[PDB]
């Protein structure tokens, strides 16, 4: 055991996923500003 | 199937955890734990698992049940694949098959339980009833009484219903059948004159007591005859059944024992990164470097040579760190001799002994239960057998050497190289022991004092180390005023053992010799400072179990000496077996008792071992009967 | 580690599969909003249509 490395590890994870949750979101916020404009 | 990798679980005491896990980190092993305090860096319980072990459960103990009722139950075996699914699948139409023949076997033996008590009264009653059971149309109350009833319910009939009634009663054993008949009319009064006499209306379960006697006989003779014939089929059946599908059972049964542990570890290494041990998961590759580097110690689950083998299990607790003193490892070589010294006799007992052996790491088929123990039955288990076959033979080298301590207890119970009497007794050679003069007794009582002395030195030697190497002051001042305690019992004793030897000496130093003692038991102080009387009985103890372990002897010695050499007749040459006829009975009950003796070993070491004097075991404690170890 | 290489290839693996969803959530809206662009631009064309062919026939035929 040495805390610290797996304790941590396991964090960098999540902020890979948490990326891609953010990278997600504004594709959404793309189509939102891509719908309004080709219909205004 | 667990993981993409699969499970190897090992265990052991607290103090493997640290090495079990630096040999396995080596060997490749991925999703590693115990590790650190919140380890979750790897895979973790989830529904679908615990479905999974419910699955589990379930093909495990259909299995068992269905062999239960069959008879016979399953060994452990290694893993056979198949499908979860498939074993579900598998386990299905034999437990059904058998479970209906199961049904079967009990209801003919109830049908025949209660046709064949039940026969006899009613053919007897139904004869009796007989021209009122083609249709009541007088009604009729069947019971059984025997003797002392049998006016009582005379008297109540006649009360009630006058003499308009048929009383009638035949014997057949089981009492004697009785009827009562009346007409359909009378039927209230005769019922209620029943009730008065105690006596009632003999019943059969179903439908058969209510339909008339007659229907009632028939169909008992029916059912009665059916039932032997019927069992056997089924029965048959069963025992093939057993025969060919036992195996299946087995295989799958076991596959899922495996299944269902290395599930559970899964959970407890999940949640709450485990307690002490090591796990990990391993591919195929890291499975082997895993069984290879291991420093004696783990238990697993997967998925010369009387000295080497105990010596090679006290191994493992040599290599545990927990202390800096020493374990019970060198208790092999004080232990081994003498236990096998324990044994002691002549021609009548000790020379005797390797018959006995001979069964062990052999048998004889003239045992009743000793019948073939090489491939061992017993009044216990097969499998305690084989796996015993280990102790068997440290239990036939035990009857080699206490066969050769016959002679050298014989060496001092016969010749003219030093007693003035006969060479070899002409009857049966052995007729008197002679060890009874003083000091022929002396020199054998001082021998065995001789090897306890040493067994004080190899506890207190330890102990002291404990509290030398921990720096338990504690433990250093009481190994070190013990041995200060010696001193004082040598003197006193010198003074009796040469009696003017020494005692003045030494006993005189005496003075200066509780000195030795004191010095550091007043440095722990103590509030138990009592407690150095009983040390003094320790060394005493030596001594004396030592003492005992001669003395019992010659307690066996002596009874050949009216159990084998006379004790009837003036004297014969026929007294040979005259003497046999007693003396065969009485030597099973001395043999039993030599075996409590070898005992007394082990409680002798155990005074040390269990106490502290450089061990772990300290009225119990973890670390585990020692005796039972070294035993293989 | 190898040990922690299984666990980043296995978040890997699905961020790829919530991005190429992302992707997939927005681009039904990116295609409807074309779609329902057409029925508008279309829709007006026929009604503005029928308002030219009528107005000049009724002037015709006054």
């Amino acid at each position: 055991g040495l805390i610290k490395s797996l304790a941590e590890k396991e964090k960098q994870l999540l902020e890979r996923l948490e990326a891609a949750k953010k990278e997600a979101e504004e594709r959404v916020k793309r189509a939102e500003a891509e719908a309004k404009a080709l219909l205004e | 199937m667990i993981a993409p990798m699969e499970k190897l679980v090992l265990a052991g005491p607290k103090g493997r955890a640290k090495e079990l896990l630096q040999s396995l980190q080596q060997a490749g092993v991925v999703h590693l734990e115990t590790l650190r305090p919140e380890a979750l860096s790897a895979y973790q319980l989830s529904p679908e698992e615990r479905a999974e072990l419910r699955r589990w459960e379930a093909v495990s103990a259909g299995a068992e049940h269905t062999l239960s009722l069959l008879g016979l139950e399953a060994e452990p075996a290694r893993p056979f694949p198949e499908g979860l699914e498939a074993a579900e699948k598998a386990l299905s139409p034999i437990q059904a098959h058998a479970e209906g023949l199961t049904r079967q076997k009990q209801e003919l033996e109830e049908e025949l339980a209660l046709a064949q008590a039940y026969l006899e009264p009613l053919e007897r009653l139904a004869a009796l009833a007989h021209g009122l059971d083609k249709s009541p149309f007088l009604r009729v109350i069947p019971f059984l009484l025997t003797e002392k009833e049998l006016p009582l319910v005379e008297e109540a009939l006649r009360k009630a219903l006058e003499d308009r009634y048929l009383l009638a009663h035949e014997a057949y054993a089981g009492g004697v059948a009785a009827l009562v008949v009346v007409h359909r009319k009378e039927v209230d009064q005769a019922k209620a004159a029943l009730s008065r006499a105690g006596v009632a209306e003999l019943r059969l379960p179903g439908a058969l007591g209510e339909l008339p006697l007659s229907e009632a006989a028939r169909r008992l003779k029916e059912r009665a005859e059916a039932a032997p014939r019927e069992l056997s089929e089924v029965r048959q059946h069963l025992a093939k059944l057993a025969r060919e599908s036992a195996s299946t059972l087995q295989s799958l049964w076991t596959r899922a024992q495996d299944e269902v542990a290395r599930l559970k570890a899964l959970e407890e290494l999940a949640s709450g990164r485990f307690g002490f041990a090591l796990l990990g998961y391993v591919p195929v590759k890291a499975k082997p470097k895993v069984e290879e580097a291991l420093a004696r110690h783990k238990e697993s689950v997967v998925y010369n040579p009387p000295w080497a083998k105990p010596f090679e299990l006290l191994v493992s607790f040599l290599n545990t760190p927990k202390y800096g003193t020493f374990d019970p490892t060198p208790v092999v070589p004080v232990f081994f001799p003498f236990w096998f010294g324990m044994i002691v006799g002549d021609i009548g007992y000790a020379l005797l002994f390797y018959l006995v052996g001979r069964w062990l790491s052999g048998y004889v088929k003239r045992n009743e239960p000793l019948v073939i123990d090489l491939f061992a039955l017993k009044l216990k288990p097969q499998v305690i057998g084989k796996l015993v076959h280990i102790l068997n033979w440290m239990v036939f080298w035990t009857v080699v050497w206490g066969v050769i301590y016959g002679e050298f207890f014989g060496t001092f119970l016969e010749h003219l190289g030093v007693f003035g009497t006969p060479e070899h007794p002409g009857l049966i050679p052995i007729l008197i022991h002679r060890i009874d003069t003083a000091k022929t007794a002396n020199l054998l009582i001082l021998l065995s004092v001789a090897f306890g002395v040493v067994l004080v030195f190899f506890g207190l030697a330890l102990r002291a180390y404990l509290g030398l190497k921990h720096r338990h002051m504690a433990h250093f001042w009481e190994g070190v005023g013990y041995l200060g305690g010696l001193v004082g019992v040598l003197a006193l004793a010198a003074s009796y053992l040469g009696n003017l030897q020494a005692g003045w000496l030494q006993g005189l130093m005496y003075l200066g010799f509780g000195v030795f003692l004191l010095a550091v038991l007043m440095s722990r102080i103590w509030l138990m400072i009592p407690e150095i009387f009983t040390q003094a009985g320790h060394i005493l103890s030596h001594i004396r179990i030592y003492a005992v372990g001669a003395a019992g002897g010659i307690l066996a010695g002596l009874l050949t000496d009216v159990g084998f050499a006379l004790a009837e007749r003036l004297g014969l040459l026929g007294v040979l077996l005259g003497l046999l006829v007693a003396g065969v009975l009485h030597l099973l009950i001395l043999l039993l008792t030599t075996l409590g003796h070898m005992l007394q070993p082990i409680r002798l070491l155990w005074v040390e071992f269990f106490t502290k004097f450089g061990f772990y075991e300290e009225n119990g404690r973890p670390y585990r009967p020692f005796k039972s170890v070294r035993e293989a | 580690s190898k040990l922690e290489a299984i666990l980043s290839q296995e978040v890997e693996a699905e961020i790829q599969a919530l991005l190429q969803e992302a992707e997939a959530k927005a681009e039904a809206v990116k295609r409807e909003a074309e779609e329902k662009a057409k029925a508008l631009l279309q829709a007006r064309e026929r009604a503005l249509e029928a308002q030219y062919r009528a107005a000049l026939r009724r002037a015709e035929s006054a």
